[PDB]
RNA sequence: GACGGAAGGGCACCACCAGGAGUGGAGCCUGCGGCUUAAUUUGACUCAACACGGGGAAACUCACCAGGUCCAGACACAAUAAGGAUUGACAGAUUGAGAGCUCUUUCUUGAUUUUGUGGGUGGUGGUGCAUGGCCGUUCUUAGUUGGUGGAGUGAUUUGUCUGCUUAAUUGCGAUAACGAACGAGACCUUAACCUACUAAAUAGUGGUGCUAGCAUUUGCUGGUUAUCCACUUCUUAGAGGGACUAUCGGUUUCAAGCCGAUGGAAGUUUGAGGCAAUAACAGGUCUGUGAUGCCCUUAGACGUUCUGGGCCGCACGCGCGCUACACUGACGGAGCCAGCGAGUCUAACCUUGGCCGAGAGGUCUUGGUAAUCUUGUGAAACUCCGUCGUGCUGGGGAUAGAGCAUUGUAAUUAUUGCUCUUCAACGAGGAAUUCCUAGUAAGCGCAAGUCAUCAGCUUGCGUUGAUUACGUCCCUGCCCUUUGUACACA
């Protein structure tokens, strides 16, 4: 999908920092919770994501739970251009 | 009871039941931070509300 | 918060029932077996009852870990009111939605309709049960569809402890 | 039922073309150069747009519609 | 940068859609919880709605 | 096995008798067919299509019709391309249009993209005769199969039954069958009963203070929320109690059971429902589903979106309902009686009270996220007191004109409410046909569902409350055996 390099980096940047985003099926919204672009340009990213892998997708009652996969990590990484040893999400704080 | 509209017109009734209790205790808050935390119950909701002003 | 309770209960059996379907296609190759929801102030609790919890859980802590956010995110809890506990649930054998799943992947890996019937019901009736049955319906080798009865037991289908002794 | 039997209705979508945009300058020797086509004074593009004249009217290709500028 | 594409949806059948499947047909309104009646079936017993009489 | 204008037995008011209110006749509301149309979207056709798809369609919904946009064609490969591969836009032109859709034009935007191949995605597109699920129906009637042992060379049969008794394959019993699994019954929910239990300023009463009016000899009728206490009779519902055909009199050979009386809140399965087997249908739904196989389509789109129109058009036929054909009634005052319910958070729901207005309604505030406020929903039929006096009348309110308002961005094909005026057909409905056995039929209104607004629909509830059976198989039709068959697509 043809968008701006602006409202493409707000997305990997939240998707790695947290792991999941969910977006429900509704458009002409363009105000959502978390994510100052529009509902059509988180949903159209991701999609384009879902086919070559790293990412994994479900449906879930309209609402479009997605899940990031560890093939995705790499991805990511050379995207944002992040240094290793930092991987937010998977390790937890204390104990559970 | 039928998702069309062919077959003869059968109605399906459903029901759920709401029980709502309320008990005066006149008590100091020391055992007010004990009865909140004991006695929980899924499905129960418990409120405690400020006094007759 | 301002909510009826003729309203807000209503939507306490929505938030279950949302949650049903979502537990049961992610947790579909985890042995799904049913959730229950314990609301407490400042910890809310919910459940995962189901056969393998290893598989939930993951390598050290990073499946339950999304799984806690996939719900915090959209239903709009704070972070740190929610935790999901999994648990092994007891004589599997004896509810019949994980037992339910069994049959979907028996299906797709290709064994024949009637080896993946008697597999169950030798195995249902050998768990403690008093009785069982497997209806499959649809095409079995033919462009016609059919229906099979494998029952073997005591099944009553009328009245009230149909609604306590049976799941479906 | 719908064979669609109707005109012809040629309808095409834009061009965009690719002309010679940025070779229009007056560039001296030793050493200053005079920019045609003056800027406007928006004060959200900083000294960087430039203005189309076309006919007693200047208007800015990067702010969407309304911004008169007159010369 | 549309002033297209939309249209008022404040009311009427359009206006809203099924939690379920996006479905305009046979909604429920009633108690907050817009379930059509189609699958409000298949979820009764986990909502708890139950048939008694 | 099916079917008999075959026999025996049994049952049903989706069957009939004794009847009740009807429909069919009239207007009108709505659904279907037909006709018409740019489109009048499309399923369903005896029960089991037709006030059905929860379908009370102004936009949306909608799939139809006439036009204009958008890519939201993932990704992979190849090609073009930083000297710009493509995005956006004023004014004018153009367009229904303040869509740059396209064009005159020259700033903008930066590889996120474009072109082609390959492959996906979307579809209320086709196929319910590829299906899943769910429902309807065959059966609302009592049916339904295995284990082992008998009969037969076998298909099959016995068990699963001559008789008697029940709503019932219910049982008593009889017996090459003996013991079991389903359905029925049981169970569950609700309506009825407990002057007993645990309790109640979110349910009520009594008493004591204050206080208003009438009689005044002590009274009577009301008001007032932490004054002050007691109680739980009603109302609410936790745990329980209670009919079991009990007791008694007859009847069948005892026995299962039936009938009558008394007692008792209740003696038709206490009344009414929920659940409801085996086998089956080319029953219905691809238009509930991101449940789905296959096919078609995939960009001048059978994707999606906006504007407008349609689904409401019509010489005619049918179905379900509404209002009536009055004096057991209309009309005007007055009497004034319920239950099941439903209601606003990051908003605009149900509405009391006070003003304005003939009404519709408007306005200023307040209570209630609810046994609290609306709400005692002081609803209608009804009851009283009058007018009316038989005349298509004052019964009937269809049709039609003008105006005032509400809902909504928008109401023209009048959304709907209100006021004036118009005031037709219809004089008890032919052949036929539907529903119903007690607080049921019928009359009557309310609430809820769909809902921004609109039922004349439907799902529940309450008020008033009959006549006539307590049977039979005559008609329609269903079970159990016996028998006939050239039927098995029965
Ligand atoms: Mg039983
Ligand atoms: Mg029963
Ligand atoms: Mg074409
Ligand atoms: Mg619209
Ligand atoms: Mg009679
Ligand atoms: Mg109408
Ligand atoms: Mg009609
Ligand atoms: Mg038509
Ligand atoms: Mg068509
Ligand atoms: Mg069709
Ligand atoms: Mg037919
Ligand atoms: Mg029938
Ligand atoms: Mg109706
Ligand atoms: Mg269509
Ligand atoms: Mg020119
Ligand atoms: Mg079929
Ligand atoms: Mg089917
Ligand atoms: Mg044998
Ligand atoms: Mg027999
Ligand atoms: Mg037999
Ligand atoms: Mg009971
Ligand atoms: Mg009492
Ligand atoms: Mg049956
Ligand atoms: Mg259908
Ligand atoms: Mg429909
Ligand atoms: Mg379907
Ligand atoms: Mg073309
Ligand atoms: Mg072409
Ligand atoms: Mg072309
Ligand atoms: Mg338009
Ligand atoms: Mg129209
Ligand atoms: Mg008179
Ligand atoms: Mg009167
Ligand atoms: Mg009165
Ligand atoms: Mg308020
Ligand atoms: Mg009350
Ligand atoms: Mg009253
Ligand atoms: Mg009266
Ligand atoms: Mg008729
Ligand atoms: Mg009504
Ligand atoms: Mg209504
Ligand atoms: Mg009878
Ligand atoms: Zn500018
Ligand atoms: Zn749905």
């Amino acid at each position: 999908m043809l968008m701006p390099k602006e409202d493409r980096n707000k997305i990997h940047q939240y998707l790695f920092q947290e792991g999941v985003v969910v977006a429900k099926k509704d458009f002409n919204q363009a105000k959502h919770e978390e994510i100052d672009t529009k509902n059509l340009y988180v949903i159209k990213a991701l999609q384009s994501l879902t086919s070559k892998g790293y990412v994994k997708t479900q449906f879930s009652w309209q609402y479009y739970y997605y899940t990031l996969t560890e093939e995705g990590v790499e991805y990511l990484r050379e995207y944002l251009n992040l240094p290793e040893h930092i991987v937010p999400g998977t390790y937890i704080q204390e104990r559970n | 009871k039928t998702p069309n509209g062919e077959g003869s017109k059968t109605w399906e009734t459903y029901e759920m039941r709401i029980h709502k209790r309320y008990i005066d205790l006149e008590a100091p808050v020391q055992i007010v931070k004990r009865i909140t935390q004991i006695t929980i119950e899924p499905g129960v909701d418990v409120e405690v509300v400020v006094a007759s002003n | 918060a301002l909510i009826s309770k003729k309203r807000k209960l209503v939507a306490d059996g929505v938030f279950y029932a949302e949650l049903n379907e979502f537990f049961t296609r992610e947790l579909a190759e985890e042995g799904y077996s049913g959730v229950e929801v314990r609301v407490t102030p400042t910890k809310t609790e919910v459940i995962i009852r189901a056969t393998r919890t290893q598989d939930v859980l993951g390598e050290n802590g990073r499946r339950i870990n999304e799984l806690t956010l996939l719900v915090q995110k959209r239903f709009k809890y704070a972070p740190g009111t929610i935790v999901l506990y999994a648990e092994r649930v007891q004589d599997r054998g004896l509810s019949a939605v994980a037992q339910a799943e069994s049959m979907k992947f028996k299906l797709l890996n290709g064994l024949a309709i009637r080896r993946a019937a008697y597999g169950v019901v030798r195995y249902v009736m050998e768990s403690g049960a008093k009785g069982c049955e497997v209806v499959v319906s649809g095409k079995l080798r033919a462009a016609r569809a059919k229906a099979m009865k494998f029952a073997d037991g005591f099944l009553i289908h009328s009245g009230q402890p149909v609604n306590d002794f049976i799941d479906t | 039922k719908k064979v669609y039997t109707t005109p012809k209705k040629i309808k095409h979508k834009h061009k965009k073309v690719k002309l010679a945009v940025l070779s229009y300058y007056k560039v001296d020797a030793e050493g200053k150069v005079t920019k045609l086509r003056r800027e406007c004074s928006n004060p959200t593009c900083g000294a960087g747009v430039f203005l189309a004249n076309h006919k007693d009217r200047l208007y800015c290709g990067k702010c969407h519609s309304v911004y008169k500028v007159n010369a | 940068e549309n002033v297209w594409f939309s249209h008022p949806r404040r009311y009427g059948k359009g206006s809203r859609q099924c939690r379920v499947c996006s479905s305009h047909t046979g909604l429920i309104r009633k108690y907050g919880l817009n379930i059509c009646r189609q699958c409000f079936r298949e979820k009764a017993n986990d909502i708890g709605f139950n048939k008694f009489r």
